[PDB]
């Protein structure tokens, strides 16, 4: 209990993770047939669970 | 689906663009996912230990 | 195929970048001739009618 108490996540976080989030999304080129399946891999599990 | 890109056949309905957006948030989870570690791993958890 | 230059996989697979070069320069040059011409025959002629 108490060690957690006496810690805190440094808030910068938040900005640097906001310019590094859109680097990975930046990406929007699939230049090949492996990441066209991993990306239809990710779309067909996203779509299936709320399906 | 990859001839009708190849043609600009004008009368395919099947454009492919969905994939981009979830390869793109799989490869966002993962960047965000590594960052926080590293976060954690460098910084955080030496000062968790110190506490 | 454009979408051979859009993949970007490697320089073996189309990397076209030459093609949409060749393709602004056009558009620079067909647009830079429309607007001459325009000023030429909406403006500058009627200047040289006067003098």
């Amino acid at each position: 209990e108490e060690s957690i108490k006496r810690h805190k996540w440094n808030d910068f976080a938040e900005d640097s993770l906001r310019v590094i989030q859109h680097n990975a999304l930046e990406d929007r080129s699939i230049s090949d047939k492996q990441q066209w399946d991993a990306a239809i891999y990710f779309m067909e599990e996203a779509l299936q669970a709320r399906l | 689906g990859f001839y009708y890109y190849q043609r600009h056949f004008v009368d395919s309905e099947l454009e492919c663009n969905d994939v981009v957006l979830f390869w793109r948030i799989q490869r966002m989870l993962a960047i965000t996912a590594n960052t926080l570690r590293q976060q954690l791993t460098n910084t955080e958890v030496r000062r968790l230990e110190k506490n």
